[PDB]
């Protein structure tokens, strides 16, 4: 059981997958959320097409580095009309960076 | 700066201390100025940050030292019929360069 | 001559007494200048302002990076524990919850992770906090099973090495085997990439736990294997504990002549790297006292114990599992010293001060109470014995009875019914319910203890031979039954003629009961001949009252290492 | 059965409606007003919540619904230390 | 005394 | 015999060499090639130590000098709370 | 009894110390023996204000209790270039962090 994060613009997909059911599946649990078809959407484990065929448990979404803990992400575009698009996944934000108290200052 | 510790890089400051190290081993004039500034190079490696390199100027200071003991050695062996003289020579310039290190490596 | 004070030392005082407003910029000075501030808040006695700059684990891995003044680090961190701030389980979950979050970083901060945990498991592990050591310990070892690399096998059988030392001294036996088993797993893991892991420190560790566990035979042939994995590249301390451990193994299955030689090298190596006022040289003279303890030469282990003490006063301080083993191991001493005195004022003062301290730091349900508290169940018994009242006498023998019955439940617990120390257990309980005018009780719970002895022990083992004596003196003064007496007199007079020769001390302790059976029995010639038995007996040993110091017995450098580690070896054959 | 937490700066992390009821504040917001079923996941607003918290706010929705009543030791939830306080007041303001 | 010491 | 001890503000502080001779940084300092005896006076260039705080650190030089095995009451050196850390950091690279 | 001086001219921060029955010209004999000026060549200045070559440290206006070695009693000190005496120019050590 993997757990992962589908983002693709600024949303961000909270889905849980098995090992190892395939990608085409990740593809369709996204017709119950953003209701858009499987084959004008592909996925993206850091600039990795994920084809249908292949399993979950092949492209490296092992459940020790993808633990609800600490999901890991995986990006998408949705062709816009016949071209895809690149992975415009923006970061989330910068937490306050607290001082180093042993920082020389 | 201030006597404080700092990140500091070890391989300029120490490449600093080792072209002044050179020649306070073998008895080569250096100027005092930069003799005195090579005192605050040891205590800035030796209190540097995150972690001090007292142990990587010790080990670098040893790796030098066998190093240049080496090639004196080389330089003695080389020459024959004279090895006594020129040896106790290098030997008074390498006790006396000993003695200034460890001057300079009091911290 | 009034020597003015250095600027360092002066400047010090200045910076302390400007703490609050300057102490952001404390933590940003060298290790050195660092540590003696907090070295002078705690001699000024500022253990709050002191103890709030400890609990953080970074300020504290720099004060344990000055390894020269780890003496006074580990006597203000005893003070911090006692003072009431509980520093040693708050690094630990500092260590612990810091160290998971870096699992998955790179090689280089995982390896600072791994250093820091060392140098303050070690710490832990030294000042005695083994429950908060293991923590650290456990979340090294949870970095080191992340990677399956060459390095990670080292530095997790280095971390299971010290599991175990954190597990024995934790009184852990039934995690000690799976630790064991995990580190050897992982030597195999080594040993399958052409490369083996020197594997002295945990055979002895391992021999640690085999003889806390009584496991005498195992645990004399693992020492056995410790010592043949000693190499000269060893650290001091590695062989040093390795020694210590196989002495302790040596002893225990009565090998006084191997066991004599290695502990005091160990002792030796102790003194010379260490120093006299080391915690590793108070470890080697608490088991250079328990060989003297069991080789018949108590009066010189009372004073290494004094010594073994003395030095985990001076490094420790007050509430410390380490003073508390000193002083219970020092006032058994005390007791089996002074048991023909009746001199029984130290050695229950010492008892006394090593139950307040356990109880103090350990949970009451500890296995490390069941020696203490015994300890003091037998030292009240002969106070009750001496005391010429009946209600004094009452109260004594039924607190010592309440404590030998906790002892004994808890030897039951963590060992099993089958287990030398549960044996040991049983024939105290004999001894005081023989005190307690209880004789049917003693001679079935002296005979329980005869029963588990025998199997585990040899037939004419040691303690089998006190064991028997104690019932023979139960048969004799007690139960009227002059001949199982007579016949467990024989057997402890042969196997203490057998062990330790003509001047064992139990030997005085049978001749006299075995006089007065045969005064109840007859056969004068018997006791005419058993007199001047005894007499011989008091000339031996008032010949063998040398009892010059052991400390300087050790002498300097009679052997080396590796002729005394070769000498048990090929004494082996 | 999914609901879409935007936070402050426009994330939209759609969790399962299963997860989100965890916080009280969140079960709230989905109730009154806030249940009617605009498209068909439910935009909660969190304008005072941003991104790099929602987001483990939201792992912790799929972590304590995966871990709960668990036979087995439970991992403790990491929580970085420059976002330990920005999530100590989103655990309270969402009352999980 | 008449037993040995607690052992 | 008097040492310029210069600080990083080019403050020059020329003292005795019988006092500086007392932390033995400024031994070291002018022992080797840095003795150069030059007109009775030599300097030693202090990069790193400000002027207020190496004027503190003569005035400890002439306390320790004057008040060696003396059996008069010694008071204690002023030292400011404002310089105490620095002199501290100036009293162990010195070694005074 | 000994009193303790800290004379400062510019950055100059000369150290010294003479008895309470001490000469000035005991100090212009030492600015002599170290700066190598002769003592007409300066004339100290005592908390800015010229102070004669002649009298001596104890009514000076400091003393023992005063010019302790750990807190030495600051003096000017001047030059001239033969003429007009150039005013002292003491400046402060540093500002304190
Ligand atoms: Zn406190």
């Amino acid at each position: 059981d993997v757990f992962l994060m589908i983002r693709r613009h600024k949303t961000t997909i909270f889905t849980d997958a098995k090992e190892s059911s395939t990608v085409f599946e990740l593809k369709r649990i996204v017709e119950g959320i953003l209701k858009r078809p499987p084959d004008e959407q592909r996925l993206y484990k850091d600039d990795q097409l994920l084809d249908d065929g292949k399993t979950l448990g092949e492209c490296g979404f092992t459940s020790q580095t993808a633990r609800p803990q600490a999901p890991a992400t995986v990006g998408l575009a949705f062709r816009a009309d016949d071209t895809f698009e690149a992975l415009c996944i923006e970061p989330f934000s910068s937490p306050p960076e607290l001082p180093d108290v042993m920082k020389p200052q | 700066t201030s006597l404080k510790p700092r990140v500091v890089d070890f391989d300029e400051t120490w490449n600093k201390l080792l072209t002044t190290i050179k020649a306070v081993v073998m008895l080569e004039y250096v100027e005092r100025a930069t003799w005195n500034d090579r005192f605050s190079d040891i205590y800035a490696l030796c209190v540097a940050y995150p972690e001090p390199l007292g142990e990587r100027l010790y080990t670098e200071t040893k790796i030098f030292l066998e190093n240049h003991v080496r090639h004196l050695h080389k330089r003695v062996l080389e020459s024959e019929e004279q090895v006594l003289v020129m040896y106790h020579r290098y030997w008074e310039e390498y006790s006396k360069g000993a003695d200034y290190m460890d001057c300079l490596y009091r911290y | 001559e009034w020597i003015p004070e250095t600027l360092y030392n002066t400047a010090i005082s200045a910076v302390v007494d400007n703490y609050i407003r300057s102490r952001r910029d404390i933590r940003s000075l060298p290790e050195n200048i660092q540590f003696d501030v907090y070295y002078k808040l705690y001699q000024q006695g500022r253990l709050c302002q002191l103890g709030s700059e400890f609990c953080e684990l970074e300020v504290f891995a720099k004060v344990l990076r000055a390894l020269d003044k780890r003496h006074l680090l580990h006597h203000c961190f005893q003070a911090l524990m006692d003072h009431g701030v509980k520093v040693a389980s708050v690094l630990a979950y500092s260590f612990s919850r810091r160290c998971s979050y870096i699992a998955e970083s790179d090689a280089a901060v995982k390896e600072k992770a791994i250093q820091v945990g060392f140098v303050l498991g070690g710490f832990l592990s030294d000042a005695g906090w083994y429950s908060d050591a293991e923590k650290v310990f456990l979340s090294c070892l949870q970095l080191c099973t992340l990677h399956d690399e060459m390095l990670h096998w080292f530095r997790a059988v280095e971390c299971c090495v010290r599991l175990l030392h954190v597990r024995n001294g934790n009184c852990k036996y039934h995690l000690g085997e799976e630790t064991f088993k995990l580190a050897q797993t992982y030597m195999d893991k080594l040993s399958k990439h052409g490369q083996q892991a020197n594997k002295a420190a945990l055979y002895g560790e391992l021999c640690a736990l085999l003889f806390a566990k009584s496991h005498y035979d195992e645990a004399y042939k693992w020492c056995i294997e410790a010592m043949k994995e000693i190499t000269a590249g060893l650290p001091v301390k590695v062989v040093v504990d390795v020694l210590r451990q196989a002495s302790k193994a040596c002893v225990v299955k009565r090998e006084f002549k191997k066991a004599e030689q290695l502990i005091k090298h160990a002792v030796y190596l102790a003194r010379d790297h260490f120093g006299s006022k080391h915690p590793k040289y108070s470890d080697t003279l608490l088991d250079y006292g328990f060989y003297l303890l069991n080789v018949d030469n108590i009066c010189q282990s009372v004073a290494i114990y004094q010594a073994a003490l003395d030095i985990r006063q001076s490094v420790f301080g007050g509430k410390n599992i380490h003073v508390a083993t000193a002083h219970e191991d020092l006032a058994y001493s005390s007791y089996v010293h002074q048991y023909s005195s009746g001199k029984f004022d130290n050695a229950l003062f010492h008892a006394e001060r090593a139950i307040g301290i356990i109880t103090h730091i350990l949970p009451e349900d500890h296995l490390l109470l069941a020696s203490s508290k015994r300890v003091k169940a037998l030292i009240l018994e002969e106070i009750a014995i001496d005391c010429h009242n009946k209600e004094t006498e009452q109260r004594l023998l039924q607190e010592a009875h309440d404590l030998h019955l906790s002892s004994l439940q808890l030897a039951k617990k963590a060992f099993g019914e089958f287990n030398v120390q549960t044996a040991k257990h049983y024939g105290n309980l004999g001894r005081l319910y023989q005190s307690m005018r209880k004789f049917k009780e003693a001679e079935e719970m002296h005979i329980k203890a005869i029963q588990i002895k025998e199997q585990l022990l040899g037939q004419e083992d040691y303690e089998v031979a006190l064991s028997v004596g104690h019932l023979a003196s139960l048969y004799n003064y007690d139960m009227n039954q002059y001949e199982n007496a007579e016949k467990l007199y024989l057997r402890s007079i042969a196997i203490g003629k057998k062990l330790f020769g003509e001047g064992y001390s139990g030997l005085e302790y049978d001749y006299r009961g075995l006089i007065k059976l045969y005064n109840s029995i007859g056969n004068y010639e018997k006791v005419f001949e058993y007199h001047n038995v005894l007499s011989n007996w008091n000339r031996l040993r008032d010949r063998q009252y040398s009892v010059t110091d052991a400390l300087e017995d050790v002498s300097t450098s009679p052997q080396s290492t590796e002729e005394v580690v070769q000498s048990f070896l090929i004494s082996q054959n | 059965m999914y609901v879409k937490l935007i936070s402050s700066d426009g994330h939209e992390f759609i969790v399962k409606r299963e997860h989100a009821l965890t916080s009280g504040t969140i079960k709230a917001m989905l109730s009154g007003p806030g249940q009617f079923a605009e498209n068909e996941t439910n935009e909660v607003n969190f304008r005072e919540i941003p991104s790099h918290v929602l987001s483990k706010v939201c792992m912790y929705f799929t972590y304590k619904v995966r871990y709960t009543n668990s036979s087995t030791e439970i991992p403790e939830f990491p929580i970085a230390p420059e976002i330990a306080l920005e999530l100590l007041m989103a655990a309270n303001f969402l009352d999980c | 005394q008449k037993r040995a010491s607690g052992q």
